[PDB]
């Protein structure tokens, strides 16, 4: 059981103990996703306003 | 009204437990995929243990021990016995075995002193006596099984020089009490045993179904405990308890106390019990050896009623009580 | 010194932020008006606590924090609460109508209208930093804001701060205190979109915290205040290395380095002990061995699962109080012989230990007792995937009938994102399985 | 989050007046609009239903609509009559004649713009209007025909707001005219399209509760409206008092409605009480839970055991153990799990409010989205077809410009809604 890298200070200490060794989307891509979803909302809204007009 | 679900319809044991539970008037059966159950008689493979114990207002119990497969697979059983410090040195009750792959050097090391020791040396997978006659047998199967020293000098029943194995049913409840059913079964060979050649196979290994001469001495090749004890008394001047049963209890206790830290559900959000089937065989020195451990065993037809009622008594009603014992408690 | 900015999103993120920052103040001797008498360098500094607090010329220590909610009621309680003077008003951002438990409404509909305002307020803190490390993001899985807006915010922070580490504190949904039937949907949607933008995420199952409060605190019916003050203790022990002197986990990159060898498997299990009721009349104070042993009981974990049936990729022990290395190594040796601790074959079987000598601080008049020593274990075990399996199952039960999907499609989302998110979760479950067996 | 309330027709204005009487008492508002109550929780969310006027008076954000003045003059002369803003009384004179076509197409078309003007003026005063609630019957003319015309036009001008209705279903046991199945069927066609949440208040259920349970041999509309006001108070508890959820109309719709057309809820109340009579024994939390799930406490004459629950919302009022409420609520689901669809996990939500309603130490309000509500529409469909097959009483409608095709289409949409509810009962 090996105790390694012991570092001490006023606040406390730290160490590792070993029992055994080993055996993005861009800004424009985001803007064109939020805007595609907005147009889909606006299409659904226009479809309702056409239905209500009928 | 307690609730339960049934997710392995091929279970002879737990099909009977379902009817026993329904005939109480206090257990209602639900649909397989209804999550609002008290008890789960779960499937055999890929049982969703991670979904148990997360239903508020429900104490949940399962008829399987997660991790018990390490005892119930021939490969892992061998690995568990050789690697666990709780077994290896004083494992006089397990036959020398080695795990082989079809894609060893330790296996030949023993068979090469057997080659230069001039003693018996037949091993088993489906049997042969030469090493490479099963090595070819292994590489064509495509899966993995263990190589295992065959017991050349078994205890033979009379009349008829017959071979047998013993099946013991053990119930481990949610508190890890180990309950050994007092009724075992000897699965006999209805054929005289032959040591000359292993090509004639259906006399060596006593499978209850591979006996497809038959029922000559007792029904269905099943000899129960009272007669076998009577035979031991008449033939050998001993009892089943002293000559065999002490070692069987020692082996069951040993195997289950070993994996206890890995499978216990003591402080777990769900609870587990499981019925096991231990298979033993006895040599002519009245020495007991462990063959395999079955995690989903089937009972003998005469004992389905008594054992399944005991499962309800000990493993189910103890957790879910309703509005002389047939088990022997193995202490630890 | 390198600064860290905390971002609290939605009700769960905001209220846990209150709990953590109230605790940070008590730990650092920071006063409700922002004054800190023990700080002798007035107006600035590069001390360890300055990672979380900036300084004004008048001696006020202000959190490097931003609170954002799509609805005013919860942040309004911060604006008028006991710590109202601690926060600069521009750090508290509210909308007027929330995401209504809808991931798509928080991510697409409402989030597109407020994401630019948030990033600028976040930019105002980043400009005060001489060497920013990254962000700590607090949110729920189940809320529409906590799921939907966080994912969009995480996406943008990778664009504007692609150099910086991002840690999550995520509240996993539990029916006993949940508020919406569609929380499995929101959890899957937000985990999929956020997965590649998070370096390390600490999941907290509300069910685990609920039962710990019931069992160990004798609280009949725990409230958010009960849960959050316990959660704040665990968050505090995790961030203590960033706010105090020490050699272990001094930087956000060290969390990934020590806990996450595989990028996608970045959900370490946290286990905390001891949790002791303040109303307990006689309490025998628990030793190093007893509290370290308690780290391997599932009843003390932030997520209920069975590490015995998984494999460890990393293990950190964070002690606070009267602890010396001799007692730790002695306790580890005893535990190693009696417990199933299996590591993967390509990682060393070893513990990284950090000890702070100051015992844990507790809120006065709270539910937790003052203890002589405590520990938080951070272990990356495959067994945490049980929580994903539970979540994915509830998702599959609802989505098979397409129940509630129209609420998401009606906000601009396409049905295909459900199956895309679910596919990713299926891949995630496979990754844990390859590593786990 | 303000709500704009609208009451239309005789029934809509009579149950609407009772609603404003009950909640005004709960919030400590007197018939003059002055708050003389004792608790600050009575005013924390008075914003939802009341506007603040000069002199610190509270004025209901309510609009009173009818095609004849008789009922609305009865409201003004009523007990809480002076609390309403006089400009919000919008009435005609010709009446509706229990004719959906008169309310929707002719007489109601004259008046509908004047109503929408008052809606707009109440909406502009709103900090953040969350939606609308309408009280009306479906068997008459004004509340049925003009009420659904208002809903269509309100959705045209406020398409992203929530539309919630308290709709009284007609029953031959409490029947004014024979054409009530015609008006209800035409109205249900509108409600399926243009509302997010509809509380189905069945006059058949209200009669049976008054007859069998409340031991009233010949109940009036006033005895029926006592049950409606107590139910309306309970389902709006979370809107009017603070809680852990911060409840609003949209979150309820999101969590109760798995498919947009299946938004017709079964209300329920416990304990069941008559007027004047006073409960003496307070109910145990186990008794509150058992009664609130009882079929005999449901306000829609449907057997819950004939269908399955998609979602359920329950609201407990009073000082009680939240632990006991949790165990009793979990107890019903665990003991009756077959009646809750397994493909919506954890489909029961429970809220608790400390302040009880007047007269009770504790109460419980039930809101169920059950596939058994199809029994109500099937009942209406049967009475509809028994007349339409002979085109009986149709001249009252063709005389107002309607074609037989519109009746056939409305019959088909409701029959579709029935089979859609049946689709999910077997799943
Ligand atoms: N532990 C804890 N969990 C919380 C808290 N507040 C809410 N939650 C959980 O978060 C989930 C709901 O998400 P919220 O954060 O409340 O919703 P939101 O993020 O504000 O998003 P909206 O839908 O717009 O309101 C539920 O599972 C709650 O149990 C809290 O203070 N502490
Ligand atoms: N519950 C209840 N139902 C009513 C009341 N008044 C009328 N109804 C029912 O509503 C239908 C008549 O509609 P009504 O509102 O009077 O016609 P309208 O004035 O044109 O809207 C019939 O089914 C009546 O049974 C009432 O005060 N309470
Ligand atoms: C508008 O009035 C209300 C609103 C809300 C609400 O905002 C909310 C949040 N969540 C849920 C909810 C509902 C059902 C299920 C299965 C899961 C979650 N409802 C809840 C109310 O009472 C429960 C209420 O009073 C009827
Ligand atoms: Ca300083
Ligand atoms: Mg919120
Ligand atoms: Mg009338």
């Amino acid at each position: 059981m090996e105790v390694i890298e012991l570092n001490k200070c006023t606040s406390g200490q730290s160490f590792e103990v070993i029992l055994k060794p080993p055996s993005d989307p861009s800004l424009e891509e985001i803007q064109k996703k939020l805007e595609a979803a907005e147009e889909r909302r606006k299409y659904q809204e226009a479809e309702l306003l056409k239905h209500l007009a009928e | 009204m307690y609730t339960f679900v049934v997710r392995d319809e091929n279970s002879s044991v737990y099909a009977e437990v379902s009817r026993l539970l329904l005939a109480t008037g206090q257990w209602k059966r639900l649909r397989k995929d209804n999550p609002r159950f008290n008890l789960m008689l779960g499937e055999r493979n890929r049982l969703p243990f991670g979904r148990l114990g997360h239903e508020p207002g429900l104490v949940q119990l399962v008829n399987y021990y997660r991790g018990a497969d390490k005892l119930c697979r021939k490969a892992s059983l061998v690995k568990l016995i050789k690697t666990s410090p709780e077994l290896s040195e004083s494992c006089t009750w397990f036959p020398e075995s080695y795990v082989i792959y079809p894609t060893r050097e330790v296996f030949l090391a023993a068979y090469n002193r057997r080659r230069e020791g001039r003693e018996g040396n037949v091993w088993i997978a489906l049997i042969s006596s030469e090493a490479s006659e099963l090595l070819d047998f292994i590489d064509e199967q495509g899966q993995v099984h263990v190589i295992q020293k065959y017991l050349e000098k078994p205890l033979l029943l009379e009349p008829g020089h017959r071979k047998f194995d013993i099946r013991s049913w053990v119930l481990v409840d949610h508190l890890y009490n180990i309950y050994l059913y007092r009724e075992g079964v000897l699965r006999t060979s209805s054929e005289p045993y032959n040591s000359a050649n292993f090509q004639d196979k259906t006399c060596h290994l006593t499978n209850h179904c591979i006996q497809k001469n038959y029922g000559r001495y007792e029904e269905g090749n099943e000899m129960f405990f009272e007669e076998f004890n009577q035979y031991l008394m008449d033939a050998l001047n001993t009892t089943l308890e002293n000559s065999i049963l002490l070692q069987i209890k020692h082996i069951i206790r040993s195997c289950l106390m070993c994996i206890e830290p890995a499978i216990s559900t003591k402080h777990l959000h769900y609870q587990s019990f499981q019925l096991f089937g231990f298979d033993f065989m006895v040599d002519e020195e009245l020495k007991v050896w462990l063959i395999e451990v079955n995690g989903a065993p089937a009972c003998a037809q005469k004992l389905y009623a008594e054992l399944c009622q005991g499962i309800v008594d000990v493993a189910i009603s103890s957790v879910f009580p309703l509005a002389t014992s047939i088990f022997i408690k193995l202490h630890h | 010194m390198r600064e860290c900015i905390s971002i609290h999103v939605g009700q769960a993120g905001v209220q846990i932020g209150n709990a953590c920052w109230e605790l940070y103040c008590l730990e650092h001797g920071i006063q409700p008006d922002g004054q800190m008498p023990s700080d002798k360098t007035i107006g600035g500094g590069d001390d360890s606590f300055n990672t979380f607090f900036s300084e004004t010329g008048a001696g006020k220590h202000v959190p490097r924090a931003v609170f954002v909610d799509l609805e005013p009621t919860v942040i309004d309680e911060v604006r008028t609460g006991t710590y109202r003077q601690l926060f600069h008003p521009e750090q508290l951002i509210t909308g007027k109508e929330d995401a209504a438990n809808n991931y798509a409404r928080g991510h697409y509909t409402i989030g597109k209208e407020i994401i630019d305002l948030v990033l600028d307020r976040i930019r105002k803190l980043a400009d005060q930093c001489t060497g920013l490390q990254g962000f700590l993001v607090f949110h729920s899985f189940g809320g529409g804001t906590g799921s939907g807006f966080t994912s969009l915010l995480m996406e943008r922070l990778s664009v504007d701060y692609g150099k910086k580490s991002k840690l999550e504190f995520s509240i996993y949904p539990a029916p006993q205190v949940s508020t919406a039937v569609v929380e499995p949907y929101n959890s899957i949607l937000t985990t999929h979109t956020t997965l590649e933008h998070s370096d390390c995420a600490f999941m907290v199952d509300n069910e685990a915290i609920y039962d710990i409060c019931r069992r160990n605190l004798d609280i009949e019916r725990p409230t958010y205040t009960n849960l959050n003050r316990l959660i704040s203790q665990i968050v505090s022990s995790i961030t203590a290395s960033l706010r105090f002197d020490g050699a272990l986990n001094v930087d956000l990159t060290e969390f990934q380095t020590n806990l996450v060898p595989y990028p996608r498997i970045h959900f370490p299990l946290a286990t905390y002990a001891p949790v002791i009721s303040a109303e307990k009349a006689y309490h025998e104070q628990l030793s190093v061995a007893e509290i370290t042993n308690a780290c391997f009981e599932p009843a003390n974990q932030m997520v209920k699962c069975d590490p015995r049936h998984g494999k460890y990729m990393a293990c950190c022990l964070l002690y606070r109080g009267d602890v010396v290395p001799k007692d730790v190594n002695a306790a580890i040796a005893t535990i190693k012989t009696k417990r199933s601790i299996q590591f993967v074959d390509w990682c060393p079987t070893g513990f990284k230990v950090g000890i702070n000598y100051q015992p844990p601080t507790v809120v006065p008049g709270g539910d937790l007792a003052k203890v002589q020593r405590a520990v938080c274990m951070l272990s990356n075990t495959t067994a945490i995937a049980e929580a994903w399996a539970r979540l994915d199952h509830k998702f599959d039960l609802m989505y098979a009938k397409r129940a509630f999907v129209h609420w998401y499609v009606g906000e601009g989302m396409e049905e295909g994102e459900f199956s895309e998110a679910r596919e990713d979760m299926a891949a995630l479950e496979k990754d844990y399985e390859e590593v786990g067996v | 989050r303000e709500i704009v309330h609208i009451q239309a027709g005789q029934c809509g204005n009579q149950i609407g007046a009772k609603f404003w009487e009950v909640i005004s008492d709960e919030h400590g508002i007197d018939p003059t609009g002055s708050y003389h109550g004792d608790s600050d929780l009575q005013l924390e969310r008075i914003n939802v239903y009341y506007n603040e006027a000069t002199g610190n008076k509270y004025v209901p954000r309510a609009i009173l609509v009818d095609l004849e003045p008789g009922t609305m003059d009865s409201v003004r002369s009523g007990p809480f009559g002076q609390i309403f803003r006089p400009d919000n009384f919008v009435f005609g004179q010709s009446g509706a004649g229990n004719n959906w076509a008169k309310g929707h197409y002719t007489e109601g078309a004259e008046l509908v713009d004047s109503v929408l003007d008052v809606v707009r003026k109440e909406s502009e005063s709103c900090d953040c209007l969350q939606g609308f609630q309408l009280t009306h019957s479906l068997g008459g003319g004004t509340g049925s025909g003009m009420g659904t015309l208002l809903i269509s036009k309100i959705r045209e001008e406020y398409p992203d707001r929530i539309m919630n209705t308290f709709s009284v279903m007609p029953s031959p046991k409490v029947s004014d005219t024979v054409v009530e199945p015609y008006n209800a069927t035409l109205s249900v066609h509108q409600l399926v399209e243009n509302t997010d949440e509809t509380y189905c208040i069945d006059n058949e259920a209200l009669y049976d509760i008054c007859f069998r349970t409340l031991k009233l041999t010949t109940p009036t509309y006033g005895d029926l409206n006592h049950l409606v006001s107590a139910t309306m108070s309970g389902v709006t508890t979370c809107l009017r008092f603070p809680g852990q959820l911060n409840a609003d109309l949209r979150k309820l719709a999101v969590n109760m409605v798995p498919f947009p057309r299946l938004h017709f809820f079964m209300p329920g109340f416990a304990p069941l009480t008559s007027r004047g009579s006073q409960q003496y024994r307070a109910l145990t939390v186990p008794e509150l839970t058992q009664q609130m799930f009882d079929s005999k406490n449901m306000m829609a004459a449907c057997d819950p055991r004939h269908g399955r629950y998609l979602t359920v919302a329950a609201i407990f009022r009073g000082r009680m153990s939240m632990k006991e409420v949790d165990e009793q609520m979990l107890n019903v689901q665990n003991k009756n799990s077959s009646y809750f669809v397994e493909w919506i996990p954890n489909n029961v939500k429970t809220a608790v409010c400390d302040i009880p309603p007047r007269g009770l130490k504790m109460s419980a309000t039930f809101i169920g989205n059950s596939t058994a509500i199809q029994e109500l529409f099937k009942r209406i469909s049967e009475q509809f077809t028994a007349m339409f097959r002979r085109k009986a009483f149709l001249h009252w409608y063709t005389g107002e410009g309607m074609d037989e095709m519109e009746f056939t289409e409305a019959e088909s949409n409701m029959n579709d809604l029935v089979s859609e509810y049946q689709q999910y009962q077997d799943a």
